[PDB]
C-alpha cells in the first residue's frame, strides 16, 4: 500500500529483530 | 542522565554511526571518544541485519524518491510511525540507519540530477569552442572507436 | 559531418562514459554506437585514470566545487585545457573532468546534507521523548553492552 | 587562480599521454 507506511513498518521489524537478538 | 545531554551526544553518535556504517559497506584504529565508540558498536553489531534488509530498503527508498526539499516531511512521518507502537534499543538503531540510508538516496538523486547539469556543460563547451567541429572534421564521435 | 550532429551525440557519449567508467571504478553490449564510444573511451584509459586518481582527487578537493560555482570553474579549466592544442586525448580528458567534477560536487553535498539529517535525528529524539527514553536507561553509553 | 591552472595542466598531461599511446 502506502510507501511511507511500508517503510515505517520495515523499520519496526528492523529494530524489533535487532532488539530481540541484542537487548 | 539528562534528556538535554543525550540530544547533544546524539549528533556525535550518528556521525560515527554513518562513518563506520559506510566504512564497512565500502570494504565489504579505535574511536577517540565514547559516543564515537557507541555509534561504531551499533553499526558493526547489526551488519548482518542491515544487509538482509538491504535489497528491501534500497527499492522502497527509491520508490519514495526523497529529495532535499521533501526529506524533512518524510523523515517526520516515517520516524513518527516507527516509534508509535513502542520504543526499544533496536528501533533507536533503526532510526540511525534510516537517517543513514535517507541521506544516501537524497544525494544519489542529486548527483544524477547534477550529472545532467555537467552534461550540458560539456555539450555547450564543445559546441562553442570548436571541439565538436574538431571531432566532426575528423569523422564524428564514431572515429574514436579505432583508438585502442 | 556537421558539428551540430556531434554536439547532439556528445550527451549520449558522456552519459555512457560516466556509466561504464563508474562500473569499472567500483567493480553486455551498448545498444548504439555512441554508447559504445563512451564505453570504448572509459575502458581504454582505466589504468591512466587510476595513476591520476590520487592527484585529481586531492586537487579537486582543493578546488572545492559546488553546484553554484561548478560552471565558472568548468569553463575556466576546459578553456585552459584546450588552449595549447586539441587532440583525442584531451577530448577524453574533458569527459573525465566532467565525471570527476560531478563526483566532487556531491561529495560536498552529501557531507552537507548529512548535517541536515543529523539535525533531523537530534530534534526528533528530543521532541519525541526518544532522548528521555535513552536518558532514563543510562545515556548513549548504555548501548555499549548490547552484543556483549 | 593557481589551482585552476594546476588542474588544467594535469588534464593536458592527462590527454597527451592518452593521445600518445592510442592516437
Amino acid at each position: 500500500s502506502r510507501i511511507i507506511s511500508r517503510i515505517a513498518q520495515e523499520l519496526r521489524r528492523x529494530g524489533d529483530e535487532f532488539n530481540a537478538t541484542y537487548a | 542522565m539528562s534528556e538535554e545531554q543525550v540530544a547533544q551526544d546524539t549528533e556525535e553518535v550518528f556521525r560515527s554511526y554513518v562513518f563506520y556504517r559506510h566504512q564497512q559497506e565500502q570494504e565489504a584504529l579505535q574511536p577517540s571518544s565514547t559516543m564515537g565508540q557507541v555509534g561504531r558498536q551499533l553499526a558493526i553489531i547489526g551488519d548482518d541485519i542491515n544487509r538482509r534488509y538491504d535489497s528491501e530498503f534500497q527499492t522502497m527508498l527509491q520508490h519514495l524518491q526523497p529529495t532535499a526539499e521533501n526529506a524533512y516531511e518524510y523523515f517526520t512521518k516515517i520516524a513518527t510511525s516507527l516509534f508509535e507502537s513502542g520504543i526499544n534499543w533496536g528501533r533507536v538503531v533503526a532510526l540511525l540507519g534510516f537517517g543513514y540510508r535517507l541521506a544516501l538516496h537524497v544525494y544519489q538523486h542529486g548527483l544524477t540530477g547534477f550529472l545532467g547539469q555537467v552534461t550540458r556543460f560539456v555539450v555547450d563547451f564543445m559546441l562553442h569552442h570548436s571541439i565538436a567541429r574538431w571531432i566532426a572534421q575528423r569523422g564524428g564521435w564514431v572515429a574514436a572507436l579505432n583508438l585502442g
